[PDB]
RNA sequence: UUAAAGGAAUUGACGGAAGGGCACCACCAGGAGUGGAGCCUGCGGCUUAAUUUGACCAACACGGGAAACCUCACCCGGCCCGGACACGGACAGGAUUGACAGAUUGAUAGCUCUUUCUCGAUUCCGUGGGUGGUGGUGCAUGGCCGUUCUUAGUUGGUGGAGCGAUUUGUCUGGUUAAUUCCGAUAACGAACGAGACUCUGGCAUGCUAACUAGUUACGCGACCCCCGAGCGGUCGGCGUCCCCCAACUUCUUAGAGGGACAAGUGGCGUUCAGCCACCCGAGAUUGAGCAAUAACAGGUCUGUGAUGCCCUUAGAUGUCCGGGGCUGCACGCGCGCUACACUGACUGGCUCAGCGUGUGCCUACCCUACGCCGGCAGGCGCGGGUAACCCGUUGAACCCCAUUCGUGAUGGGGAUCGGGGAUUGCAAUUAUUCCCCAUGAACGAGGAAUUCCCAGUAAGUGCGGGUCAUAAGCUUGCGUUGAUUAAG
């Protein structure tokens, strides 16, 4: 607790703060366009947001 | 948690006139966005909908990662006799549309 | 999982059972014994406090110099 | 690969987005029976402003 | 705010899609879901559900609707009252493989045999006109070690592109 | 002394058993080379308070992991409860929060302590309890991926053969990239897998269309012109959708459709399937995506509130905060850059592209033109661009011509290493990066062994995404230059 040095460290710049969208993997991410998902989970969500296979 | 009363009331007075709220699972987070005017944190609107699950008031399930909430029966009329009011005041899940 | 450095206990508070703060006399006559705190919202509402040589409102959190 | 064992494989995610482009002159009342003719969810129109 | 550009566009009703797909698997996962359509409007916006069951997706005045549309409201940042879910009745509830793999999930959370539950979701797709359909059954069985079982019934393709739309996975 | 030994047929696997086929994860012929040298990076070992951890063809530039702190588990230490709910006592004659001063400490942590105010039944304690877990177990599992397995295989029904497991079907051959076809026939009839299909690469001087793409034409502007003319040369100089003060689609963008099918001609073979070149043609094998049955005690519980059980639960494996380690070096191993020059290297000129990304509900910080200050790195103001609208005709490198250097451990090599300058940021120290001057090591074509690949292919050569605040010797795409050798 105590206000002044909890939450004290920059969460910015870096992968402190760079979480997944999905439930916060913090190894390995997608900053592209928004999507930011975790990379094990883009083929649990491919056919859904419009990233068909190779065609 | 703590409870803070005036602010109970403040988190209260929305979960009844509505049967939703929207929290997300981050702690560190500093702001509420739906309420977003008596200075609430969103640790506490996880730590009160957890005292609304568990004494068999309210319930929820798990989003991607957000926190999704409806009332039960229980949890409809203790919360108008917690705040003091009467069986005219109603939750928006009776009837709200035409 | 031993720690013989005895890591220290919980804050137990003041717990002291006496307030007694307005002295009656002359059948009835009002004592503030500690001055109130001067603050813009706590005018005779609390009390400032008292160390033995400086004052400090616990609330406001504004302070009376070191005399 | 959900894990880092495997053996070297790359899958190509691409999405292609295609687009087309009509003027008007016209006044912009009507523009209202542009748009609401189909429900049609697999379009995305847009409508310019009619400040000229 | 000011508007955004339009890559971004595209993976933000992408991700919209895919958002309340895992929300309502997770609620109506007991009322045969089966997918949803979504309609963008400039106006009050429009979802449908594909329900095998269009009862308990109803509330009594429709309650499990208005509270199933707050939240979709009040996490995105839709406006005040900008969109509306409509329960639907899928066609051959035996045909679209989602449904009845959340209806054979009751079935084997039910309390009944593996064997049982299998070959009786089979057989209903079968004479559901179905052309081909199959069941694999993974994990842990009957012992400790898990062995699967398959039911592969009738003719399937697997290869080329029509294993995108002849077939429906679940 | 012991529950099998032993017989005969069947399916697989295997054989340094025979026959027949295929593969640059195989060879021959050849090139690029790694292994030799410097280095960046990965793994073992040793060392350490810790050097957290997984994996040993299908591990070793892998965990999309290029860590300054965060992330992070590991180590050293300081806090917080974020242990819901149920049980009783302590709660009104003194339960529970917060906090200035100071010896308090790493510390503006009220952590503890002295002193002492405030908060308002929220709670605290006792007991049962969820809970959280980058805590164990991938040999309890789900999902997924990897592989024998990119090679041509797998299966019922129904008959026949058999006490029976099983078998013929699924075949002697001919042919094929292929159980791919012909045909041969106690088998007949079918399903996948292959193919087909989707994308892509190539011709559309055909079709439809263009103020966010252009061409051609014209009027103006400017220079040049033997001479002095201009329908002459140059112009990405200006204007022709602004209400017509021009048309048009070759080049740009796509959209449909057309296009090649082994069709024609010959030689072959059972004039069967087909093979061999030739003629027309843009093209007579464009390249990849998906990919069967049945499986491995393959890997991952550290992506996941996918997860069973166990462990741990406030003196916490929960979680915040500061520092250290994930980078330490007698040694070995694996990817990869630069090289080892004269086909080179300098210096100055001349020069041509494609692929694509870009300002946020959270998260605040992007692409940059130009202008002006700096010998470089840079700095300020002004703008454009949410993008065929701006960067931008992306003036990339190699190259080419022009000069200097001459076989010298040299101007080749630039490791090592000193000092200074700026940008990034909360922090550069154990050097983040970038720039300067100075320093100038091995390295003189590489042992036994081994990889990758045959047509825009290997290769030299750069640019662009991804990780990104700073960040590419990595990866994934792009175009340029462009081959020797092969049809077995
Ligand atoms: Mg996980
Ligand atoms: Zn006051
Ligand atoms: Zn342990």
């Amino acid at each position: 607790g105590h206000q002044q040095l909890y939450w004290s460290h920059p969460r910015k710049f870096g992968q402190g703060s760079r979480s997944c969208r999905v439930c916060s993997n913090r190894h390995g991410l997608i900053r592209k366009y928004g999507l930011n998902m975790c990379r094990q989970c883009f083929r649990q969500y491919a056919k859904d947001i419009g990233f068909i296979k190779l065609d | 948690m703590l409870m803070p009363k005036k602010n109970r009331i403040a988190i209260y007075e929305l979960l009844f006139k509505e049967g939703v709220m929207v929290a997300k699972k981050d702690v560190h987070m500093p702001k509420h966005p739906e309420l977003a005017d008596k200075n609430v944190p969103n640790l506490h609107v996880m730590k009160a909908m957890q005292s609304l699950k568990s004494r068999g008031y309210v319930k929820e399930q798990f989003a991607w990662r957000h926190f999704y909430w409806y009332l039960t029966n229980e949890g409809i009329q203790y919360l108008r006799d917690y705040l003091h009011l009467p069986p005219e005041i109603v939750p928006a899940t009776l009837r709200r549309s035409r | 999982y031993t720690t013989p450095k005895k890591n220290k206990h919980k804050r137990k508070k003041v717990k002291l059972a006496v307030l007694k703060y307005y002295k009656v006399d002359e059948n009835g006559k009002i004592s503030r014994l500690r001055r109130e705190c001067p603050s813009d919202e706590c005018g005779a509402g609390v009390f400032m406090a008292s160390h033995f040589d400086r004052h400090y409102c616990g609330k406001c959190c504004l302070t009376y110099c070191f005399n | 690969t959900p894990c880092g064992e495997g053996s070297k494989t790359w899958d190509r995610f691409q999405m292609r987005i295609h687009k087309r482009l009509i003027d008007l002159h016209s006044p912009s009342e009507i523009v209202k029976q542009i748009t609401s003719i189909s429900i049609e969810p697999g379009v995305e129109v847009e409508v310019t402003i009619a400040d000229a | 705010a000011v508007q955004i550009s339009k890559k971004r566009k595209f993976v933000a009703d992408g991700i919209f899609k895919a958002e309340l797909n895992e929300f309502l698997t997770r609620e109506l996962a007991e009322d045969g879901y089966s997918g949803v359509e979504v309609r963008v409007t400039p106006t009050r916006t429009e979802i449908i559900i594909l329900a095998t069951r269009t009862q308990n997706v109803l509330g009594e005045k429709g309650r499990r609707i208005r509270e199933l549309t707050a939240v979709v409201q009040k996490r995105f940042g839709f406006p005040e009252g900008s969109v509306e879910l409509y329960a639907e009745k899928v066609a051959t509830r035996g045909l679209c493989a989602i449904a009845q793999a959340e209806s054979l999930r009751y079935k084997l959370l039910g309390g009944l045999a593996v064997r049982r539950a299998c070959y009786g979701v089979l057989r209903f797709i079968m004479e559901s006109g179905a052309k081909g359909c199959e069941v694999v059954v993974s994990g842990k069985l009957r012992g400790q070690r898990a062995k699967s079982m398959k039911f592969v019934d009738g003719l399937m393709i697997h290869s080329g592109d029509p294993v995108n739309y002849y077939v429906d996975t679940a």
